[PDB]
């Protein structure tokens, strides 16, 4: 399910 | 079991015939795994390749036909009089 | 195309899808809704039937 | 349309097959000059700017004035596919 | 000659200015020749006002005002001819003076700013885009208001929907579901209908007995009672059941968009929105929809009536609620107009965008001109919408007729904001509206029905596109004379009667009479008779009114005879015909063909280039008449003049003809002397048969022009020269090559022949030592560059008529990157009339020319006179037009008798008179013999005892007699030209008009036998020169396949396109003489294992042990 | 042989199969003016009665040509496979009388005219909705035509 | 990657899709190499799990776009396989033929069932290497590249070719179609009889066959270049032998419309 | 000279999928501006997937057919006209492992 | 960023000419010619130059693409071949 906020959030 | 016409072609042994669709993802999956060999029966699939159609005159039952002159069907016969060693 | 009995090597599969798609073009036949029906169409003319066949 | 197209039709056990033969007997008709004629003498090929069919007008309609009138001989595997050839290029002047 | 028309019914007022469509609205569209002191602020004025008062007040420092003051244009860059000559628009000057606000000192106001270049519309009609008249194409949708349809899958009762033009106006739907939950999809998702009627004051009190006491539903209303208990409360409550992340607190936030300025306003206070609101349903609305905001308070003057009318509409009987989704009453066409001011308001957008970002830019007080608004965005996309816009494409303009009908056409597709292309099937059915509002038989044939269609001759949009059309009024038995043009709606009100209605002065005559209420055919009462019908011609749309027996043509092939006409190429021998509608000199005299004077006159000079009037005021004007044109279509357009010297003319009297103009009247094909009968099958199955005399004398001819055209592109290898060097083999064909570079004027220029000459260099980066070798032996000093010339290109070519050039120091043009110069040889030819050539008349009877037979043995009158063309009967019996049949029995008495006929419409000739004309006609043809001293041949006497077995004459009578019994029937005794001998029974023959048709550049007949191919894929095609190959059809493969065409079908899928190797080998095993080589393989195969090899997936071939064969030969084994 | 106005000819059994029905006709709404029939009742009794009335024309016309004109032209291509459908004919001559709306529902109203004498305006627009209604669906039997025999040709190749 | 106007270049999209998976991979060991902070590693090794996908088959979890301009589906790999776009659709609409032609058709009365009437000007160019070869067995042209010559221009035929082009002909035939072929007879084969024109002069009777009229259909024709191919279409192919319905009983080829009438 | 009679589909084992290739693309490269040939080891190579022009070499160290089945070592280039550039298949050795969609959707 | 690697040097050179563009958008009105953009550039900017820098500043175009009456009929098969004889 759409990239961007899984890292944004992986690093968050 | 009876099967309407779509889902009776598409389910048929040859994964070539069974491209010729709009599902060609489905169908190419199974053959890989598979290591399915299609024999080339029917003529769509034999056409893709190039082939000659397995039918009309590309009917194996006449593909191979020979022809001859009776001058000339004498000429072989010639060819195993030479036979006689001396 | 002849009257003899059929030849060997011909590819009567798609003589066949052919002949029996041709006339196509030229069927069907009504159904549509009066006005206020109690009822249910039955008859399936035509070519939307041949298909559902 | 094509003379005797029936008796061409007749003489064979599929209608796919005197196309092949009447094919192949061309191609060799040619192959292989155009003397290996099985019949020329009187009454045969012609056209006419100069009567000239004579000589190389249509292979195939030859294949079919041939294989029509009974001189031909053809079947399933009537003689060796190799040393075919091979005679054919030796009693046959042409190139 | 003589013109008698036919029947009456008073025509009572004239056709409208056929164009008024698309002029009259272009115009209120962009008032540009009235000062902004006029009162009217539509579409341009609108869209502006609407577009600039930017109140940015605070993200930092600004509060800037931007107002406009006032819009105009003045002096377009170049003039039209000229824009056709070079390649640009026809565009104008628009700018308006503007001025910014000062939260501070200054009030700077700088004039004059123009933001790019809006287009202009002809006198005519069409536009100019980039040298071709380009026409917009009229367009239908759905009218803003409010609808209730029935629920889609619940046969239970139906749903409401509320809808907004703009799209930004929210497309809401009500709908009910008792058991806790009711619903309203604005935006999407469903909520409480009261959630937002309680963001209004409206509490649940008044709402409940004051709004639906008389509607058992109220109680799904006030349902959730809780929220329904906080005023200003729902305005942030309903504001959360939403979906951004957005602050609970903005108080005049979203709820403004739900007001005034851009979403839900329709174009103009007064119609562009009310009259659905009101009329429907309702009585007011201040402001546009639900708008204001001078008191915080919000007021609805929207939601209220909606539930107070679908709770009136699910209940009871307030009339029949229901609404016909197709009527013309709910459907509305947009013209050119609002197609413009929409797709230039989006402009707006995307410069109201930038420009925002530039009030955050700018240092201080250098702010107003250009540091704030740039001409790219508003200069993009009206390019856009003229240049690409789906709904607009080439003038249809094969003849004046075609871009008439183009011009007035009305298409379903376009926005997709409106109809799109999945739907139509109820759609697409001809409404019971569409009677004298668009034809019910112009549109379009196959994938494209009832989308395109054309309207009725005198219909019109009355103020806000809903097609009107003229109805006159009747009081009692009076019958008014005074008209008014009726809405759809606003029609089904009435007992409308027909207007072939018996008439004694203004009095009906006869107790019953038939009219049509809301399109129900009913036999009336005159006293009932509140509103007759104009004239037949209002029922039908343009072309077809120009058809001669209408109603005795199966409305099927009207259609055919309709569009036969738009394919009528434009004839040097131009021609009216012997039998005509009316519409003749209207159609001509508004569209643009001939050339009319002004006012009162004489004549100065008449030059087949130039005409001046000499007014009777003291001055004088030439008229500049465009000589042999070149048009979108190829077929020339040539107005030759018709008024001598010092010829005391007549005001709006033609003074040159067009195209198409005979007299002044419609020639679009030429009477011609027919003889309806059978040939020796020349005339099969829709093949014609003609008399060598139509060529003889030019009649069947028309000009035609064709342009061919060629760059010096600049190659990276040397540039490219348009030299008089054709390097190699003759000067035989540098001849008409005269000129150096350009082709010789009036030079015949026949197919292959050197059109143009050019120069580029061979190898792409290298000679050749093959090639070095042989250069050397005969001289190397060879020119080594090649010969790209232009040729003329398979086919035909006629003469070189005209040719320009534009090389270095380039004018005005706008040669493209790489274009050194472009040249153009404008070609011409007298197309003369030859088999597989078309032919039709305006009733269908369409047919291809298969005969052209000698005068000396064609059906021949008893006078030596012979017809021109045979037309077969069994082409009659199935088109049920017998129509054709009575243009023909008319016709030959128009013959015969000198004379010509109007048969208009509906009311027109009958048989009767016409019989009569056949029997003043008789004489001419046979009074004459008995003076000229003969008697009746010895074959005619024997036709006549044929004729009586046959039951055409009554036995007994003299055989003069006998002959005018027969003749009146339309037959006459044709004598077989190659025997002498009698066509064994009367036959039909007479005057029939006959248009040719227009070939498309499908009737180049092709050919290919080697030509180019893709790069990428490897099967054929054409360009310049060689022709493009054939697709072989699936369809086409089948036939192979069910044949026992083994090899033919493996031809097609290698030697013949696909094989690289193959047609290779092929081509040169022909040359020498031998069996084409046995095909290698597909590309689109090899193509298909590269292509899966992409894709993880391995797909390799096997033999007959599971043992590999490689298609790919060999090329594939690395290294 | 040729096509002349004359050709197409009316039986003087129109006005006679056309009054007599009008009659009929006159009689059902009186029935209906009562109160004995009901609405769908006068609906269908009527197309009953026409539908009758035009076939029975269609006939009439017939008879006159094989009786009195058996060489006419439009019969004689109509009688020989050449090239006329009777229910050309009919329309020709006797007359296409029933003509039906955008919906399904067949008109009430007859189209008594024939396009021999002058199929009336309203009478014209009347029958135009058969046009798209048939434009529609044969643009349709093409397609799904093709799509079908497709299928066909794939299950049966081989 | 191809070079059009001027700077213009053309490259299928795969070009693009290749390059984005080549980068990432690239990106990866180069990243992984300078020490390995373990989010970065994922997420490299994630945006390139999604590259890896792109080019083999897009919209399948995404679609990704070429710098704005057209939000167009870089075209992956098994829609050019399936077609999913009508490739497939334009594919089995067949490829194109060589030695193809097509024209406007008109009846041939006299004509004969065996023939058929083709323009010369048409069959100048089908058989054209045919003809050249016979040109150069003439004396109307000493050699090959030479006769090329000869027939380039309209204005240099001798009237001596079209005897030539007669000859070449003379026994061959050509194959004729119809726009919805439906049938086998769809296609039928006839010797033709070169005319004058622009027209292709086609047989009565074989238009109930071919359903078409005369009104501005076009017929088109097809050259069997093979011994063998020519071989099988004069025989099993050639109208005259198919008089029947492979369909049902009833003949196809019967007397028509006029024909009836007269008899 | 055998006729094929039997099409087969499978998987493409690594082994397989490097075996098919005549070289492994190392880079991002088209084919810069300043001349018409194709980058150092990109997606288009004189050397990966074959010669650009004819019997003709890279850098024209060799020029004929005579020369037929035979290399270069300056540049690298076997060669028969450009139709070999099509047909020839690289790979991209990844870092970290990624499976077939198709597989997996 | 691009399919065709064009270098640092003439990178930070089409910037300023994307620039420069709208500078002169801003008070001539006629799309410069490529005479008023190489006066404005600077020095050795001529007016082949500055037409030779765009070609370049381009983008390439998709070989498939919607061609003519846009419905099936892709682009690539409008572009003939050299190499094959
Ligand atoms: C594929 N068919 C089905 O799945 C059938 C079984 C089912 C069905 O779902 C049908 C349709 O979805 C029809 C859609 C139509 C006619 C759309 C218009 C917009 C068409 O208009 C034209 C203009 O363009 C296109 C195609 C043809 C057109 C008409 O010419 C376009 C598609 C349909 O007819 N069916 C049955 C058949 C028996 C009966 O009719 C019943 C009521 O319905
Ligand atoms: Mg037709
Ligand atoms: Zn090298």
């Amino acid at each position: 399910k759409i990239s961007t906020s899984d890292p944004v959030r992986q690093y968050l | 079991l009876l099967m309407g016409v779509t889902k009776s072609a598409l389910s048929t042994k040859s994964w070539l015939s069974a491209a010729s669709f709009q599902n060609t993802t489905h169908v190419l999956t199974e053959a890989a795994i598979a290591g399915k060999k299609d024999e080339l029966i029917g003529l769509k699939e034999n056409v893709i390749l190039g082939r000659l159609i397995p039918a009309g005159t590309g009917s194996d039952f006449v593909r191979f036909t020979q022809v001859v002159d009776q001058k000339t069907l004498k000429a072989i016969e010639e060819a195993r009089k030479e036979a006689v060693e001396a | 195309s002849m009257a003899r009995p059929v030849s060997i090597g011909e590819a009567v599969g798609i003589v066949a899808a052919q002949s029996i798609g041709e006339p196509g073009t030229q069927l069907t036949m009504r159904t549509f809704h009066t006005g206020g029906v109690a009822g249910a169409a039955d008859i399936t003319q035509g070519l939307p039937r041949v298909i559902e066949l | 349309a094509e003379p005797g197209i029936d008796k061409l039709f007749g003489m064979v056990d599929s209608k796919y097959r005197l196309t092949v033969v009447v094919a192949k007997r061309a191609q060799q008709l040619l192959r292989h000059g155009f003397k290996n004629t099985v019949l020329e003498p009187e009454e045969r090929p012609k056209m006419q700017t100069l009567e000239g069919l004579f000589d190389d007008p249509n292979a195939e309609t030859w294949a079919m004035k041939e294989l029509l009138t009974g001189r031909l001989v053809f079947g399933e595997n009537l003689v060796p596919e190799d040393r075919l050839q091979k005679e054919m290029e030796r009693i046959y002047p042409g190139e | 000659m003589e013109i008698k028309r036919f029947g009456r019914i008073r025509e009572v007022i004239p056709l409208p200015p056929l164009t008024e469509i698309q002029v009259e609205s272009y115009r209120r569209a962009l008032q540009a020749d009235v000062p902004p002191e006029k009162r009217e602020n539509v579409g341009i004025q609108a869209a502006f006002r609407e577009t600039f008062p930017i109140e940015e007040e605070d993200k930092g420092k600004g509060g800037l005002v931007l107002d406009f003051l006032e819009y105009r244009l003045g002096e377009p860059p170049f003039p039209q001819d000229e824009c056709r000559e070079k390649d640009l628009t026809y565009q104008a000057p628009l700018y308006a003076r503007l001025q910014l606000i000062h939260k501070d000192t200054g009030l700077i106001k700088e004039d004059e700013v123009f933001l790019g270049h809006i287009p202009l519309m002809t006198e005519d009609g069409s536009f100019i885009i980039n040298g071709a008249d380009r026409v917009i194409v009229s367009q239908i949708h759905r009218s803003p208001g409010v609808y209730f349809t029935p629920d889609p899958a619940r046969p239970g009762r139906y749903i409401a929907s509320i809808i907004p033009l703009p799209k930004r106006g929210p497309w809401i739907d009500l709908e009910v579901e008792p058991n806790g939950v009711v619903s309203m999809k604005v935006n999407k998702r469903k909520f409480p209908l009261v959630l937002l009627l309680r963001v209004l004051g409206y509490d649940q009190e008044t709402l409940a007995r004051e709004l639906g006491a008389y509607g058992e539903l109220v109680q799904g209303l006030m349902d959730e009672s809780v929220f329904a208990m906080r005023p200003e409360e729902a305005l942030i409550r309903l504001f959360t059941l939403l979906r951004p992340g957005d602050p609970p607190k903005r108080d005049k936030a979203v709820a403004y968009v739900y007001g005034l300025i851009a979403d839900p306003r329709r174009y103009d206070l007064g119609e562009a929105g009310r009259y659905k609101a009101e009329e429907k349903l309702g009585i007011r609305l201040s402001g546009r929809t639900l708008a204001r905001f001078e008191d915080g308070e919000f007021k609805d003057e929207v939601f209220l009536p909606t539930l107070r009318y679908l709770f009136a509409l699910t209940a009871g009987v307030p009339g029949h609620e229901v609404d016909d989704i197709d009527h013309l009453g709910n459907r509305r066409i947009r013209t050119v107009g609002e197609l413009m001011t929409d797709q230039f308001r989006v402009g707006l957008a995307r410069l109201a965008r930038g420009v925002r970002e530039r009030m955050l830019m700018g240092s201080e007080d250098s702010l107003t001109p250009a540091k704030l608004v740039n001409s790219r965005p508003l200069e993009a996309a009206i390019r856009e919408f003229f240049s690409r816009s789906q709904l607009s494409q080439f003038k249809d303009e094969t003849n004046p007729l075609s871009s008439l009908r183009h011009k007035r056409r009305i298409s379903a597709l376009g926005p997709g904001g409106l109809t799109r292309e999945r739907a139509g099937f109820d759609v697409r059915d001809v409404h019971r509206t569409h009677y004298g509002r668009i034809c019910p038989v112009e549109t379009p044939e196959g994938a494209n029905i009832g989308l395109i269609t054309s309207l009725a001759a005198y219909a019109r949009v009355d103020e806000l596109g809903f097609i009107r059309t003229p109805y006159r009024r009747v009081v009692g038995g009076v019958v008014t004379d005074e008209v008014v043009y009726m809405t759809a709606t606003e029609e089904d009100r009435y007992t409308i009667a027909q207007a072939n209605t018996p008439l004694e002065g203004n009095r009906i005559a006869a107790e019953r009479v038939v009219a049509r209420r809301k399109g129900e055919p009913v036999i009336v009462s005159p006293e009932e008779v509140e509103f007759m019908d104009v004239s037949p011609k209002q029922v039908f749309s343009v072309n077809t009114n120009l058809i001669p027996f209408l109603e005795h043509d199966d409305a099927n092939r009207a259609l055919m005879g309709s569009n036969m006409q738009t394919q009528a190429v434009p004839l040097i021998r131009a021609q009216a015909p012997v039998v005509m509608t009316g519409l003749e000199e209207r159609v001509v005299r508004d569209s643009l063909a001939a050339l009319y004077a002004e006012e009162d006159g004489e004549v100065a000079k008449v030059d087949g280039n130039r005409i001046v009037v000499r007014y009777e005021d003291g001055r004088l004007v030439e008229y500049p008449l465009r000589r042999f044109y070149r048009s979108n279509q190829g077929t020339a357009l040539d107005q030759r003049p018709r008024v001598v010297v010092g010829q005391r003319v007549r005001k709006g009297d033609l003074l040159a003809d067009g195209p198409a103009s005979e007299n002044g009247f419609l020639a679009l094909g030429q009477n011609v002397l027919v003889a309806i009968m059978p040939f020796d099958g020349y005339n099969f199955e829709d093949a014609i048969v003609i008399s060598e005399e139509l060529l003889k004398r030019d009649f069947y001819t028309s000009i035609h022009i064709e342009r061919y055209e060629i760059e010096a592109r600049d190659t990276k290898l040397g540039p490219e020269r348009i030299t008089r060097d054709i390097p190699h083999l003759s000067e035989a064909a540098l001849r008409d090559l005269d000129e150096e570079g350009v082709v010789r004027i009036g030079a015949e220029v026949k197919p292959g022949d050197i059109l143009v000459g050019r120069t580029s260099f061979k190898g792409e980066s290298e000679p050749t030592p093959e090639e070095r070798l042989l250069r050397s032996i005969f001289g190397e000093k060879a020119r080594d560059v090649k010969d790209t010339s232009l040729r003329v290109p398979p086919g035909e070519g006629g003469i070189v008529v005209r040719t320009v050039r534009l090389r270095r120091g380039d004018p005005g043009v706008e040669l493209k990157p790489g274009v050194r110069e472009v040249v153009r040889v404008y070609v011409a030819q007298k197309r003369k009339l030859q088999v597989g050539d078309k032919l039709a008349n305006r009733h269908g009877n369409k047919g291809v020319v298969a005969k052209i037979l000698p005068v000396e043995d064609m059906p021949h009158l008893p006078d030596g006179t012979p017809v021109d063309v045979i037309l077969n009967p069994l082409g009659v019996p199935s088109r049920m037009n017998l129509g054709q049949i009575l243009e023909t029995h008319l016709g030959l008495a128009g013959y015969f008798l000198g004379q010509r006929y109007i048969s208009p419409i509906f009311d027109g000739a009958k048989e009767p008179e016409i019989k009569e004309l056949l029997a003043q006609a008789f004489e001419v043809y046979f009074g004459k013999r008995k003076g000229e001293g003969f008697g009746v041949d010895k074959r005619e006497v024997e036709v006549l005892r044929r004729a009586e077995k046959l039951g055409l004459v009554t036995p007994g009578k003299t055989p003069e007699e006998q002959l005018k019994e027969l003749f009146l029937q339309g037959k006459v005794v044709l004598y077989d030209g190659r025997t002498g001998e009698p066509i064994e029974g009367p036959i039909v023959v007479g005057q029939m008009f006959i248009m040719k048709l227009y070939h498309m550049v499908e009737d180049k007949m092709h050919a290919r036998s080697t030509g180019p191919y893709s790069l990428i894929t490897q099967q054929p095609l054409g360009g310049k020169a060689q022709f493009g190959g054939q697709r072989f059809g699936e369809m086409e493969v089948w036939a192979l396949e069910a044949y026992g065409a083994a090899h033919t079908l493996q031809e097609m899928l290698t030697l013949k396109s696909d094989d690289i190797e193959g047609r290779n080998a092929a081509y040169e095993a022909i040359i020498k003489g031998e069996d084409v080589p046995e095909p290698s393989v597909p590309e689109s195969f090899r193509v298909l294992v590269k292509e899966l090899q992409a894709l993880a997936l391995d797909v390799q071939t096997l033999d007959e042990k599971d043992n590999p064969v490689d298609i790919f030969e060999g090329l594939a084994s690395k290294r | 042989i040729t096509i002349g106005i004359d050709d197409a000819v009316i039986p003087e059994e129109k006005k006679q199969y056309l009054e007599e029905a009008d009659r009929k006709l006159l009689q059902i709404e009186q029935a209906y003016e009562m109160g004995f029939l009901t609405d769908r009742e006068r609906y269908d009794q009527i197309l009953q009665l026409w539908t009758e009335t035009t076939e029975k024309v269609t006939q009439a016309v017939f008879k006159n040509f094989e009786e009195n004109y058996p060489f006419n032209p439009l019969y004689v291509m109509a009688q020989s496979g050449a090239r006329g459908n009777p229910q050309q004919i009919r329309q020709l001559c006797g007359l296409r009388g029933l003509m039906q709306k955008p919906s399904g529902e067949t008109f009430e109203v007859p189209v008594r005219s024939s396009f021999r004498e002058g199929l009336t305006v309203l009478e014209y627009f009347i029958s135009s909705h058969g046009a798209r209604k048939g434009g529609a669906d044969t643009a349709l039997r093409t397609a799904d035509s093709g799509y079908l025999t497709r299928k066909l040709v794939d299950v049966t190749h081989e | 990657m191809v070079q059009v106007d001027g700077g213009r270049f053309a490259t299928s999209d795969l070009n693009d899709l290749y390059r984005r998976l080549i980068n990432r991979n690239n990106r990866l060991k180069k990243l992984l190499a300078q020490g390995a902070p373990e989010i970065i590693i994922r997420n490299e090794k994630r945006m390139l799990q999604e590259a890896v996908d792109a080019l083999l088959d897009n919209g399948r979890r995404g679609a990704p776009v070429t710098n704005p301009g057209s939000d167009r589906p870089l075209r992956s790999l098994t829609d050019i396989l399936s077609g999913k776009q009508g490739r497939f659709r334009q594919n089995l609409l067949g490829k194109r033929v060589d030695y193809s032609g097509r024209s406007v058709i008109v009846v041939g009365p006299q004509l004969k069932l065996h023939q058929c009437g083709l323009p010369k000007r048409m069959a100048l160019e089908l058989f054209k290497p045919f003809l050249l070869k016979k040109m150069e067995e003439k004396g109307i042209a000493p050699n090959v590249k030479a006769a090329r010559r000869m027939l380039e221009r309209q204005r240099d035929i001798k009237d001596e070719v079209w005897d030539a082009l007669e000859e070449v002909i003379h026994g061959k035939v050509v194959l004729l179609n119809r726009a919805p072929t439906l049938h086998r007879l769809g296609i039928q084969a006839f010797q033709p009889v070169l005319v004058e024109g622009q027209s292709i002069q086609l047989h009565p009777l074989v238009c109930e066959a071919f359903n078409a009229d005369f009104d501005g259909d076009q017929m088109a024709v097809h050259v069997p270049l093979s011994s063998f191919a020519q071989a099988e279409a004069r025989i099993q192919m050639l109208s005259a032998h198919n008089l029947l319905s492979p369909a049902s009983g009833e003949p196809l080829a019967k007397p028509s419309r006029d024909i009836i009438l007269g008899l | 000279k055998k006729e094929v009679r039997k099409v087969r589909i499978a998987l493409a084992s690594p082994e397989k999928i490097r075996s098919w290739s005549y070289g492994e693309v190392e880079k991002p490269e088209t084919i810069n501006y300043r001349t018409l040939k194709p980058e150092r080891d990109g997606l288009f190579d004189e050397r990966i997937f074959g010669p650009i022009k004819d019997y003709e070499c890279a850098c024209g160290k060799y020029k004929r057919q005579r020369f037929e089945g035979k290399v270069c070592e300056r540049c690298g280039v076997e060669v028969t006209k450009s139709i070999v550039r099509r047909y020839r298949m690289g790979h991209i050795e990844l870092a970290t492992p990624a499976a077939h969609i198709w597989f997996v959707k | 960023a691009r399919t065709i690697r064009i270098p640092v040097h003439m990178v930070e050179t089409i910037n300023k000419l994307s620039r420069t563009a709208r500078q002169l958008q801003q008070e001539l009105g006629r799309e410069p010619t490529y005479e008023e953009i190489a006066e404005a550039m600077g020095p050795g900017w001529d007016a082949k130059r500055v037409e030779e820098t765009l070609k370049i500043a381009q983008e390439p175009v998709s070989l498939e693409t919607p061609i003519g009456d846009e419905k099936d009929s892709f682009y690539g098969d409008f572009i003939p071949d050299e190499h094959l004889p």
